[PDB]
């Protein structure tokens, strides 16, 4: 039991590229998708691990 | 430079985790040498160049 469950979600993430098509079939235990991202990128961006507050 | 370090690894993935970490401190190891040898080589190159330049001058007249 992790926070109270025995029983468990697993996550998974996919990139659909422009002009893509992403087809869901199921017949049950599906978490389907609510909201995406739709993103644009680019470098000069990072992941920092701080304590010290933002000013 | 522009800067970007933070890489994260699981815990079947350790053999990447050390080679992250292998040529991380690899590039310190060796700018700190690089930096702290030119300071040192060139400290003492800045100490002849004014002897010289006074010794130059002494001959001048």
């Amino acid at each position: 039991k992790v926070r109270d469950r025995e029983g468990r979600i697993n996550y998974y993430w996919t990139l659909l590229e422009p002009g893509d098509t992403i087809i869901f079939e199921a017949n049950g235990n599906l978490i389907a998708p609510r909201y995406a991202f739709a993103l644009s990128r680019g470098f000069g961006s990072g992941i920092i691990n701080s304590n010290a507050p933002m000013d | 430079q522009f800067t970007a370090v933070g890489k994260e690894f699981n815990k079947l993935e350790r053999r990447m985790e050390n080679l992250n970490k292998k040529v991380d401190d690899g590039f310190i190891d060796i700018w700190t040498y690089n930096a702290e040898l030119l300071v040192l080589l060139e400290n003492e190159r800045t100490l002849d160049f004014h002897d010289s330049n006074v010794k130059n001058l002494y001959e001048k007249v």
